[PDB]
This record gives C-alpha cells, sequence and structure tokens, in this order.
DNA sequence: TAATAATAGTTTTTAGTTTATTGGG
DNA sequence: CTAATAAACTAAAAACTATTATTAT
C-alpha cells in the first residue's frame, strides 16, 4: 500500500543533516509499525519485502554517527521485535542478512555509544 | 548586574591579572 | 633526596640554597603485578594495547600511525605532539 | 622439534604485532618454516578469530584459497602450543563458499 | 541546576555602520566583527558547553523558516566552532567590509517586532534545558521605527511579550556623532548619559578571558554522624581546583578520526588471549613472593564507611599552620535528606567561633577508602563594599599529616644576626611593599598552550605571546634599592666570597 | 487492568600507574 | 656506579539529571 511510497520518503529523509528529518524519520516508522502491526493475511508479504529493503537502506544509508539515525535504530529493533513475534517463523529467507545486519550493527561505530 | 560576568551569568567579573605595584 | 639552586632577589642579589621536603604524603613503593594463576610468573603475561580504524572496519592502525587531539570549540582540532 | 613438519603461513591482519612475532618465533624454534600464502607449501594459515574466505580473499589479493591452506584461527596452533603436540583443525576451520 | 545557556547577537544592516566619523576609528561592523569574535573564542576557551547564534536584518535578502523579508540568519543556535570563528572572520576588514557588501545585502527597512518574533522562535527551536537569557544587539540609532508609531507600539508590546516569558534582553552603546541618546525610545521597552561614545561594556568584552569556571556542583552528598545515630545533611564543596591542561584526544594520522583503543592480554609461551580472572596480584617481597587478587586488596583498603565522624575539639592555635597535605576543602550545610541540619550547623559554628576551637573528626571520603583524620575550620561570610559576599560562610577543611608524612629533616642551628642588618633589610623591604590580591596571577603557560591552540586553529599569523606575571621587572627593584645590596654584601657577606661556587 | 517508584548516562575529579628525566658512587 | 620525581598518563568513582519498567484492578 502506501509503505511504498514511505519507504521512498525514508530513504529520501536522510540526504542533509537538519535532525527534525529524524524527527519525520521516527513519526513514519510509528506508522509504518502500527499500519503492518495488524495484517490480515495480505499485508505482511508485502511487508516481508518491505523490512528487506529498509534494513538494506539503514545498514548501508543509516551507517553513521548521527543520534537523528540512533533513535531510528532503537526503533526499528523494537519495531522488527514485534513484526517477528506477531509474524512467527516465516522470515526464513531474511534471517541470515538480518544476523549479518545485526552483527554489523553491534560492530557499527555506535560501539563507542 | 555590575560585579557579575557580563559573559558568563551566575558568575562574577574577573579584572585582568595584573601582577605587582610596589609602594 | 634536597634541591641545592640559589636563592634570586634581582640580579645583584643572590644566596645558594639547598631546599628540602618538609611534608609529603608518603607512598608506598611497591605496587602489585599480575601473575599467571598457573605460571604464577609476569612473563607468561603479555598485556598489549591495539588501535584500529573503528569507523573503516576495525581497520588496523600503527603505533605511528596515530596523533592527538583536541576538542576546541564545538569539534576537535587535529594537533601533533612534537 | 614436533612442529617441523608444518610449512604455515602467518597474517599480520587479524592479529597483534607481538602475538604474529611470537607465533613466529615458537613455530621457527619447533622446526616449523613459514612460506608466503600466495606461495605454495602452506600447511596452513594464521588469521584471526573472525575472519571471511571473500574477506581473506581480497586481504591477499587472492582470486582462489591456495592449495593445503587451511583457515585457521590462532586457537588451535596456541592449544598445540600449551600441550606441545598437534591438534586437528577441526573448530578452528572457516567455512569457503563456492 | 540551571542548564545550557544561549546567547543571541544582532547587528542592523545599514550603511551606518559601515561608516565611521573618523577613517582612522573602526567601523561600528567592523568593530562589531571583531569584538564577537574574540568573546566566541574567550566563550570556546571558557564554558563552551552553551549555545550560540549569529543573525542579520536590515539587509537585501533574508535566511529564515518565517520567510520575514530582509531578515538573514547565519548561524544558528549551536555550541561555538573554530569553523563559524573563520567564516565570521573573513568579512572583517576593509576588504571584508566590501566581500561583505557584495555577496550580502546592505541597507533597508523591516520591523523590530518581527526580528523579536524570529529570534524568540529560534530560541524556542532549541531542545536543551536553558539557564539565562542573553539577546545582544547593536545599533548607533535610536529612533529606527519613530516614523510609524504603530510600529513602535508593536515593538515595546513584543518587548512585554519576552519579558513575559521569561526572555532578557539587553542593548550596547553604538557611536553616535548626534550621541546615542538612551531613553529616547529606550529604558522602558527595555530590561544616564545620551552617549555619543560607544564603550559601556565592549571593553569588558574584548579583553581576553581563558579559564573553565566549573559550575555549581556538588562534590560529594555526604551524611555526618556525631557518636552513633545523630544524622546531619551536609555538602562539601571546593573554592579550589587544580587547573590541567585538557587531555590529548588520540586520533588517526590521515583522516584524523579519534581511533578507538583497544586493550588486551594474552599469553606468551601458549600465546593465547588470556582472561581477566586469571590475573593475579603478585608482589615480591624477600624470597617469597605474595600472590593475591585485586578484589581482597580493596578489601584489605576497605576500612569504614564514608562518613564525618567528631573526634573532638582543639584550639585554632594549638594546631601548626605550616602543616597542610592537600587543597582544603570547605563544607556548607545541607537539608536534602537530614530536616534542621542547618541549624545545628548555625549553633556549632557560632559557639566555636565564640569559643575558637577546630573540630576534629575523622574523614571517610568514600567507600573502601582509608579513613583520615580532619579538623574543621570555621568561615565567616565577609560582604564587600556593595554587600556581596568575598569570604563564603561555613567551614573549612584541613588536612593533618601523620608521623611518617613528616620527613625527617639534617640537623640545624640557630644563628643571630646584627639587628642593624635587621633594620636594613626592614628598610628593603618596606621600599618594596606591595599588597597581594588573588585575581592577578594565573598560569601563563597554560595561556600559551591555549595561544598557540587558537593559532593553529583558526592559522593566525603569530603564535600569541603569553603576558607572562612570574617574571620579576628586576631593573625597578635594583633602581630602587641600588647601593644597598652591596652593602649587605658587605656587612654579611666576606668581601671576597662570591654567592657562587 | 494502566501508576509510580527505582533508575541508568553523561562530566569530573582523583587515585594509580608510568616515564623519562637527573646525579649518585 | 645507579632516584626521587614532575609531568604525563589512564583508571575509577561520584553527581545529575534521566527517562524507563512497575505495580493497582
Amino acid at each position: 500500500c502506501s509503505l511504498l511510497r514511505l519507504q521512498e520518503t525514508l530513504s529520501a529523509a536522510d540526504r542533509c543533516g537538519a535532525a527534525l528529518a529524524g524527527h519525520q524519520l521516527i513519526r513514519g516508522l510509528g506508522q509504518e509499525c502500527v499500519l503492518s502491526s495488524s495484517p490480515a493475511v495480505l499485508a505482511l508479504q508485502t511487508s516481508l519485502v518491505f523490512s528487506r529493503d529498509f534494513g538494506l537502506l539503514v545498514f548501508v544509508r543509516k551507517s553513521l554517527n548521527s543520534i537523528e539515525f540512533r533513535e531510528c535504530r532503537e526503533e526499528i529493533l523494537k519495531f522488527l521485535c514485534i513484526f517477528l513475534e506477531k509474524m512467527g517463523q516465516k522470515i526464513a529467507p531474511y534471517s541470515v542478512e538480518i544476523k549479518n545486519t545485526c552483527t554489523s550493527v553491534y560492530t557499527k561505530d555506535r560501539a563507542a555509544k | 548586574c555590575p560585579g557579575e560576568s557580563l559573559i558568563n551569568p551566575g558568575f562574577k567579573s574577573k579584572k585582568p591579572a595584573g601582577g605587582v605595584d610596589f609602594d | 633526596i634536597h634541591w641545592p639552586c640559589r636563592l634570586t632577589i634581582g640580579s645583584n642579589l643572590s644566596i645558594r640554597i639547598a631546599a628540602y621536603k618538609s611534608i609529603l604524603q608518603e607512598r608506598v613503593k611497591k605496587t602489585w603485578t599480575v601473575v599467571d594463576a598457573k605460571t604464577l610468573k609476569k612473563e607468561d603475561i603479555q598485556k598489549e594495547t591495539v588501535y584500529c580504524l573503528n569507523d573503516d572496519d576495525e581497520t588496523e592502525v600503527l603505533k605511528e600511525d596515530i596523533i592527538q587531539g583536541f576538542r576546541y570549540g564545538s569539534d576537535i582540532v587535529p594537533f601533533s605532539k612534537v | 622439534e614436533w612442529l617441523s613438519s608444518l610449512r604455515a603461513h602467518v597474517v599480520r591482519t587479524g592479529i597483534g604485532r607481538a602475538r604474529a612475532e611470537l607465533f613466529e618465533k615458537q613455530i621457527v624454534q619447533h622446526g616449523g618454516q613459514l612460506c608466503p600464502a600466495q606461495g605454495p607449501g602452506v600447511t596452513h594459515i594464521v588469521v584471526d578469530e573472525g575472519m571471511d574466505y571473500e574477506r581473506a580473499l581480497r586481504l591477499l589479493r587472492l582470486p582462489q584459497l591456495p592449495p593445503g591452506a587451511q583457515l585457521v584461527k590462532s586457537a588451535w596452533l596456541s592449544l598445540c602450543l600449551q600441550e606441545r603436540r598437534l591438534v586437528d583443525v577441526a573448530g578452528f576451520s572457516i567455512f569457503i563458499p563456492s | 541546576y540551571s542548564g545550557r545557556d544561549s546567547l543571541i547577537f544582532l547587528v542592523d544592516a545599514s550603511k551606518a555602520m559601515f561608516e565611521s566619523q573618523s577613517e582612522d576609528e573602526l567601523t561600528p561592523f567592523d568593530m562589531s566583527i571583531q569584538c564577537i569574535q574574540s568573546v566566541y573564542i574567550s566563550k570556546i576557551i571558557s564554558s563552551d558547553r552553551d549555545l550560540l547564534a549569529v543573525v542579520f536584518y536590515g539587509t537585501e535578502k533574508d535566511k529564515n523558516s518565517v520567510n520575514f523579508k530582509n531578515i538573514y540568519v547565519l548561524q544558528e543556535l549551536d555550541n561555538p566552532g573554530a569553523k563559524r570563528i573563520l567564516e565570521l572572520d573573513q568579512f572583517k576588514g576593509q576588504q571584508g567590509q566590501k566581500r561583505f557588501q557584495d555577496m550580502m545585502g546592505h541597507g533597508s527597512d523591516y520591523s523590530l517586532s518581527e526580528v523579536l518574533w524570529v529570534c524568540a522562535n529560534l530560541f524556542s527551536d532549541v531542545q536543551f534545558k536553558m539557564s539565562h537569557k542573553r539577546i545582544m544587539l547593536f545599533t548607533n540609532e535610536d529612533n529606527p521605527h519613530g516614523n510609524d508609531s504603530a510600529k513602535a507600539s508593536r515593538a515595546r508590546t513584543k518587548a512585554g511579550d519576552l519579558r513575559d516569558t521569561g526572555i532578557f534582553l539587553d542593548l550596547m552603546h553604538l557611536k553616535k556623532p548626534g550621541g546615542f541618546d538612551i531613553s529616547l525610545f529606550y529604558r522602558d521597552i527595555i530590561s544616564l548619559r545620551v552617549h555619543f561614545e560607544e564603550s559601556s561594556k565592549l571593553e569588558d568584552l574584548l579583553r581576553k578571558v581563558r579559564a573553565k569556571e566549573t559550575r555549581k556542583r556538588a562534590l560529594s552528598r555526604l551524611k555526618l554522624k556525631l557518636n552513633k545515630d545523630i544524622v546531619i545533611s551536609v555538602g562539601i564543596y571546593n573554592l579550589v581546583q587544580k587547573a590541567l591542561k585538557p587531555p590529548p584526544i588520540k586520533l588517526y594520522r590521515e583522516t584524523n578520526e579519534p581511533v578507538k583503543t583497544k586493550t588486551r592480554t594474552f599469553n606468551t609461551s601458549t600465546g593465547g588471549l588470556l582472561l581477566p580472572s586469571d590475573t593475579k596480584r603478585s608482589q615480591i617481597y624477600g624470597s617469597r613472593q605474595i600472590i593475591l587478587e585485586k578484589e581482597e586488596t580493596e578489601e584489605l583498603k576497605r576500612f569504614d564507611d564514608p562518613g564525618l565522624m567528631l573526634m573532638g575539639f582543639k584550639p585554632l592555635v594549638l594546631l601548626k599552620k605550616h602543616h597542610y597535605l592537600r587543597p582544603s576543602l570547605f563544607v556548607y550545610p545541607e537539608e536534602s535528606l537530614v530536616i534542621g541540619s542547618s541549624t545545628l550547623f548555625s549553633a556549632l559554628l557560632i559557639k566555636c567561633l565564640e569559643k575558637e576551637v577546630a573540630a576534629l573528626c575523622r574523614y571517610t571520603p568514600r567507600r573502601n577508602i582509608p579513613p583520615y583524620f580532619v579538623a574543621l575550620v570555621p568561615q565567616e561570610e565577609e560582604l564587600d563594599d556593595q554587600k556581596i559576599q568575598v569570604t563564603p560562610p561555613g567551614f573549612q577543611l584541613v588536612f593533618l599529616p601523620f608521623a611518617d608524612d613528616k620527613r625527617k629533616m639534617p640537623f640545624t642551628e640557630k644563628i643571630m644576626a646584627t639587628p642593624e642588618q635587621v633594620g636594613k633589610m626592614k628598610a628593603i623591604v618596606e621600599k618594596l611593599r606591595f599588597t597581594y590580591r588573588s585575581d592577578s596571577f594565573e598560569n601563563p603557560v597554560l595561556q600559551q598552550h591555549f595561544r598557540n591552540l587558537e593559532a593553529l586553529a583558526l592559522d593566525l599569523m603569530e603564535p600569541e605571546q603569553a603576558v607572562d606575571l612570574t617574571l620579576p621587572k628586576v631593573e625597578a627593584m635594583n633602581k630602587r634599592l641600588g647601593s644597598l645590596v652591596d652593602e649587605f654584601k658587605e656587612l654579611v657577606y666576606p668581601p671576597d666570597y662570591n654567592p657562587e661556587g
């Protein structure tokens, strides 16, 4: 649904600095979370590949020391927690890349924080 | 407020170091 | 030990002096070393320090390719030692 | 001289310099003579714990792994050092994707 | 406490500030630029934790979210940085004002209400714990909007609005050939001489200030016990702390990013990585060394809980004043945990001042630390001419040496001298007497460290010279005394013995 | 079925080494 | 014929917020 537009905007919302961009990011992430919090049978499938592209984006771009990205990091970790708890064991294709991203996050420059 | 650092609220103004002035 | 020096008054007046430390908060010369739980010697123990480029994926930094710095303003200015 | 049957290679990357030279002198003393990794005759390659096959390939500029060279960690060789005899590389081999 | 501070600076864009009555004199624009750079670097040295901004108005262009015309912000409210210093520096000088007039607009009409609105807005755009208000301005004209009385009315209305919202302003005199003439529009819209001149407090801004001035912070929250159960809330402070150079910030060679530090211990014979548990404290006394672990080492160091237990009373004269071990501390009464402790503090200080006796008290600063014996030295509250305290009230903390701390001295005898020589250097000291003041002796070595630091930061043409005060002006004293020094040399020294070896 | 009380996270001293720096014999 | 040692150096702990689980029903 609108999650495609939303992911496009979030990928476009980290060009300049202007940590208000991070505020737009966190509010947005709240909306996609609650939209995909309760799918019926269908939106979960699109949400899976949305999670794929979003993890890709935060791994390749949200890889710096800006706190506007750090708050995004914690909120999306909680968000992925609740989705995978809700989605159960159906995210087998994304498991190893999630592990790679998470290990990178531990080894990320955020290790100073 | 007089006697306070105009550059620093809550702190007094400090006169520059002078050294000595013998009598 | 003491401090053999000269008192100074202006330029034309001076007195050789031997200053002594009257009161000092003395400290024990001996400090605790580190030994192995089994070897019980410093020889097996080898402490070392590692510096690597945390930003560029823990890329190792030479101990002579390393510089100090100082936080000047809302930033850290690069600065050497010598 | 039980290590004299070892013609291995040591990698400075991932290994502390003091650790690297200590391993070098230990292997030389016990007869183990080092050889370049990209060259032949490499029994083992001394790398860190978290080394990747492609990461090692791009580190050593190797399109392919050298023949007979095992991407083993320093834990196994250190182990063989304290109990003075060799151990298998099982539990120390890093997987090679095809 | 009071958190971050904000200082905001306003200068009108008009040709009056680009010109002077005497061309030898600076332009108001240029003197304002150099003064603002001076206060920026002074604040960077002193209290860089706070927030500063740069904003202009009256130009031919505007930069702000509100899009009010000719209202051009330059630097938002941020901790000052060297890039800000330099990007405000290039506009200094004649060529600086020329390039400013080129790339930046200058000279137009506006409203004071709108600039007040946008400055208050950007002040609100900070999400930090604000401490105080400081919104500086710089103008040589006292009536910028008297053409429209409605503009003056709305300006004073918005000034009342800011002073209602807990905002404080301040006005700087700028040189006016006709006299700046305050109270024409101010002293009523803001919170004396007409001031043809301008120097009213800028001279305090131009003088270099280099310090750290650590804010109000308690050294330790401590609980005092008299015998076993008398609980007292006490707060310990210090009036002096040794000033040290800021620590070096280790960083990479090329990229100059701060490299993180990794520290580890590994085996030699095994070669493998060691473990913290394997670490054992070892010392070698005699043949048999001692095997120990750290935890029980501080357990041995652990003697008593933190607290101050009264060990009695001794007159202040019995202690020998030369016995010091550390910079003296200062305690103040507290009412945080214990209520009414300040009443006890007042009663005891009054009684001890009446009886001029110290209060010996065993001292334990922190857990698992060896205790110590301290005496409580009362201190009164002394005011200045304007009834502002110069000596804080409360108690000083003196430190007494142990037996071992007193180093043995070599034997020294008593030697007498002629009273004629005694009167001679009595006259000598009376010649060169003065009065000590604590606000005249800094460490110029640290000052030179800083000086080189801005010299390298801003690429200053010269390493700024440290104005040392520790060097005596030997020529002056030699002129004042002259033929008295050789009189001493003949009176005391033999006339063949050089002071050197 | 939905509150408030413990409660970590940055500065900032300060002890704890360490050193590299003299003349001692 | 072999030193306290001043300065440098890292370590360690307190102080001040500092929101953040956390019971009641």
